[PDB]
């Protein structure tokens, strides 16, 4: 199972933020304009408009991938092995061989 | 996306990751600082519920299945050519019997 | 240990539903719920910090939260997590909570404030622990067998997995700028603030003491606390400090995903009666139980069905 | 079913239970459970907090 | 406020559109022709479904 890594959004108080580029496995960036975010105390941005938020995210393997995972293999050819019990000389003895 | 294998990796400790989950961002909703997105859920969290019966229960010939390593025990197909090399001391002479 | 938690402080963040169908910024803003453990445990990341008091001295009986500008203290007894029924909390360490919860389609966590105020944040979350084994049981039984599963272990010795920390952004707060004679003065209150005004002078800068403007209106200015010595996690729902992250770090987070055997019940013996090339089985399931059969020849002809109540089957 | 009660001044608990099939209607085209961070807004009706009877 | 469902994974065939649907909760799927006879149909999807319209 994957995980999406979302860093804190960058919101520019004035003007338009610039979209970057990365090589991350599913990187995706987008710039949204005209935002007007509110924090707990008051408006974050000074002016009522012209504010652009830079939202970016990408995916990455989760921490559980060490333990919780599924392995895809290919089965070429089976090396048969066997274990046998034989009453050799009237006494049970065991033989393990390929 | 969504099906088994949306994210693949060569080894559990490998760093190269290929992931196809069509992650698409979306506009923030009316004066909030969150980052919304629309991503296909995990294909492996889906496969785990959609697994169905494994070979341990569906294999033919009364076949058992184990792991570490993967095996198939007590299959009932075919016959076993068993060749012995019984020493002369093993036999008893016919006059003795 | 809590050595890393000295440099970082909690933070208010947006919550979709603060208990009454409305959204407001709360100290308990739930961050991320992960349910990778096959045994049904959960690891909840919340904006609180549990087990460490305001003076950064570790104490398992207290938690600290961001109240306006200064972190405060609250008892850990009042901390609760609920999904549909009250949930048992099996471990807390800083931002992270373990809990074993009943099945439900939502999740909420909360606490009680030092001023006897109640805070909570409820999130949509489809919790439905996967079935382990072939019987859908509800509690571990006296008698049964053991099957492997995965579990968030209790070890707080955080290793092998980190969350980043960043410099907090400016905290806008219009309460700082009180108006007298139509003029802003910015009471500051001993903490560094950054101010900007829409008056003709277009004055702006960083100040540390009361600074009356005498010209700007109260609605034509903006004051925000700017200097921050403590760090915080770069939550995806707080604005970033700048185009890049600074004053970084890595807080190892607790409760690694161990693996351990879990106990599952064994269904009671069916009553069997034999017919010619037939077996008549009377089944007594106490919970949705899975019955499977196959031919032990070349063609297995595998068939299965969850028997949820007493049945009679002919094979 | 719906039950409402209170604890008396004599430390006694009173309660009343009526059968009441509570199943709130679905708004829109999704049977969601808790209001989300992101979505759209549809008209609905609520009992206002105002006591200006 | 009401939620919006995740984008389906649409793939196209010869006069066919194939959808995988990822509902977090019971979601309604409606479709109709845009001609004289709409042939309206609908279905409440509760889990992941493969749909061929």
């Amino acid at each position: 199972e994957y995980k999406t890594v979302i860093p804190s959004p960058y919101v520019k108080c004035c003007g338009t933020a610039e979209c970057k580029d990365k090589s991350l496995p599913d990187y995706s960036c987008k710039v949204f304009t005209g935002v007007y975010p509110f924090m707990w105390g008051g408006a974050y941005c000074f002016c009522d408009t012209e504010n652009t938020q830079l939202s970016e995210a990408h995916v990455e393997k989760s921490e559980s991938c060490k333990t919780e995972f599924a392995s895809a293999y290919r089965a070429h050819t089976a090396s048969a092995s066997a274990k046998l019990r034989v009453l050799y000389q009237g006494n049970n003895v065991t033989v393990s061989a390929y | 996306p969504g099906q088994f294998g949306d994210i693949q990796s060569r080894t559990p400790e490998s760093e190269d990751v290929y992931a196809n989950t069509q992650l698409v961002l979306q506009r923030p909703s009316a004066g909030t600082v969150h980052v919304p997105y629309s991503q296909a859920p995990s294909g492996f969290k889906y496969w785990l519920k959609e697994r169905g019966a494994s070979l341990q229960h569906t294999a033919p010939f009364g076949c058992q299945i184990a792991t570490n390593p993967v095996r198939a025990m007590n299959c009932a197909v075919g016959n076993m050519p068993i060749s012995i090399d019984i020493p002369d001391a093993a036999f008893t002479r016919v006059v003795d019997a | 240990n809590f050595n890393v938690y000295k440099a970082i402080r909690p933070y208010l963040a947006h919550c979709p539903d603060c208990g009454e169908g409305h959204s407001c910024h709360s100290p308990v803003a739930l961050e991320r719920i992960r349910n990778e453990a096959t045994d049904g445990t959960l690891k909840i990341q919340v904006s609180l910090q549990i087990g460490i008091k305001t003076d950064d001295s570790h104490d398992w009986t207290k938690l600290r939260y961001m109240d306006n500008h200064m972190p405060a203290d609250a008892e850990r007894a009042r901390l609760f997590v609920r999904t549909s029924a009250p949930c048992t909390i099996t471990g807390t360490m800083g931002h992270f909570i373990l809990a074993r919860c009943p099945k439900g389609e939502t999740l909420t966590v909360g606490f009680t404030d030092g001023r006897k105020i109640s805070h909570s944040c409820t999130h949509p979350f489809h919790h439905d622990p996967p079935v382990i084994g072939r019987e859908k049981f509800h509690s571990r039984p006296q008698h049964g067998r053991e099957l492997p599963c995965s579990t968030y272990a209790q070890s707080t010795a955080a290793t092998a997995e980190e969350i980043e920390v960043h410099m907090p952004p400016d905290t806008p707060d219009r309460t700082l700028m009180s108006q007298q004679s139509g003029n802003v003065k910015i009471t500051v209150n001993s903490q560094t603030v950054r101010y900007k005004c829409n008056c003709g002078d277009s004055n702006e800068g960083l100040t540390t003491t009361d600074k009356v403007i005498n010209n700007c209106k109260v609605d034509q200015c903006h004051a925000a606390v700017t200097n921050h010595k403590k760090w915080q996690y770069n939550s995806p729902l707080v604005p970033r400090n700048a185009e890049l992250g600074d004053r970084k770090g890595k807080v190892h987070i607790p409760f690694p995903l161990a693996n351990v055997t879990c106990r599952v019940p064994k269904a009671r013996n069916p009553t069997v009666t034999y017919g010619k090339n037939q077996v008549i089985m009377l089944l007594y399931p106490d919970h949705p139980t899975l019955l499977s059969y196959r031919n032990m020849g070349e063609e297995p002809n595998y068939q299965e069905e969850w028997v949820t109540h007493k049945k009679e089957i002919r094979l």
